[PDB]
């Protein structure tokens, strides 16, 4: 089984760094012009193998019928905010509504991710994010693409949400 | 822009290419 | 099910789009 995962959220919240931690297991820039960067990973989750394709969306938002179609191909969505960016957190409602629109359903597998949890500059509190997530009936995971904390769990937990659809 | 996968390409080679194309086409809209 | 052909250097983003869609159909048909 294949899973199409889509990572969304506001500019600079760490969408690419999360994807890059998942697939490549590092945070510092590497230099390698020989290789194309990969968006596919084979993993075992709860004793069953799967192939994951990750759409790591641009933060810069716009109207696009083709982008809607790229997102429509997604089966589950990580909605990512950064714990030091209150606006990214307030944006999550808008990202949830956009996914509901594109998918034409209220029942879309989704996980809330609060990234950059290694930072000294927290402005959004765990409890606050837990409540939004509970309000939506979806799981909540805090992550750091720097240290890799939560990174597996975020994508794997989304897969778990797809398996219950 | 990802390089075309080739005529020797396995099904798995094509999935890898596809996931790349997906990200590319989204990014350049 | 026919394996679509990746288009050349010159092609449009819409031509890449078309391949993207065809390649999804082919990969779905064959799994
Ligand atoms: N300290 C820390 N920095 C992070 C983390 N994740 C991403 N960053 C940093 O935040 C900045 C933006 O990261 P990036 O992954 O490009 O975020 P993005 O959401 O893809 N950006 P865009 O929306 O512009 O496409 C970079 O400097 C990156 O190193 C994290 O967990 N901890
Ligand atoms: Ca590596
Ligand atoms: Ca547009
Ligand atoms: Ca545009
Ligand atoms: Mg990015």
């Amino acid at each position: 089984t294949e899973y199409k995962l889509v990572v969304v959220g506001a500019v600079g919240v760490g969408k690419s760094a999360l994807t890059i931690q998942l697939i490549q297991n590092h945070f510092v820039d590497e230099y390698d012009p020989t290789i194309e960067d990969s968006y596919r990973k084979q993993v075992v989750i709860d004793g069953e193998t799967c192939l994951l394709d990750i759409l790591d969306t641009a933060g810069q938002e716009e109207y696009s019928a083709m982008r809607d179609q790229y997102m429509r191909t997604g089966e589950g969505f990580l909605c990512v905010f950064a714990i030091n960016n209150t606006k990214s957190f307030e944006d999550i409602h808008q990202y949830r509504e956009q996914i509901k629109r594109v998918k034409d359903s209220d029942d879309v597998p989704m996980v809330l991710v609060g990234n950059k949890c290694d930072l000294p500059s927290r402005t959004v509190e765990s409890r606050q994010a837990q409540d939004l997530a509970r309000s939506y009936g979806i799981p909540y995971i805090e992550t750091s693409a720097k240290t890799r904390q939560g990174v597996e769990d975020a994508f794997y937990t989304l897969v778990r949400e797809i398996r219950k659809h | 822009r990802p390089r075309c996968p080739g005529d020797d390409a396995s099904i798995e080679d094509l999935h890898e290419y596809w996931a790349r194309l997906w990200n590319y086409l989204y990014a350049v809209a």
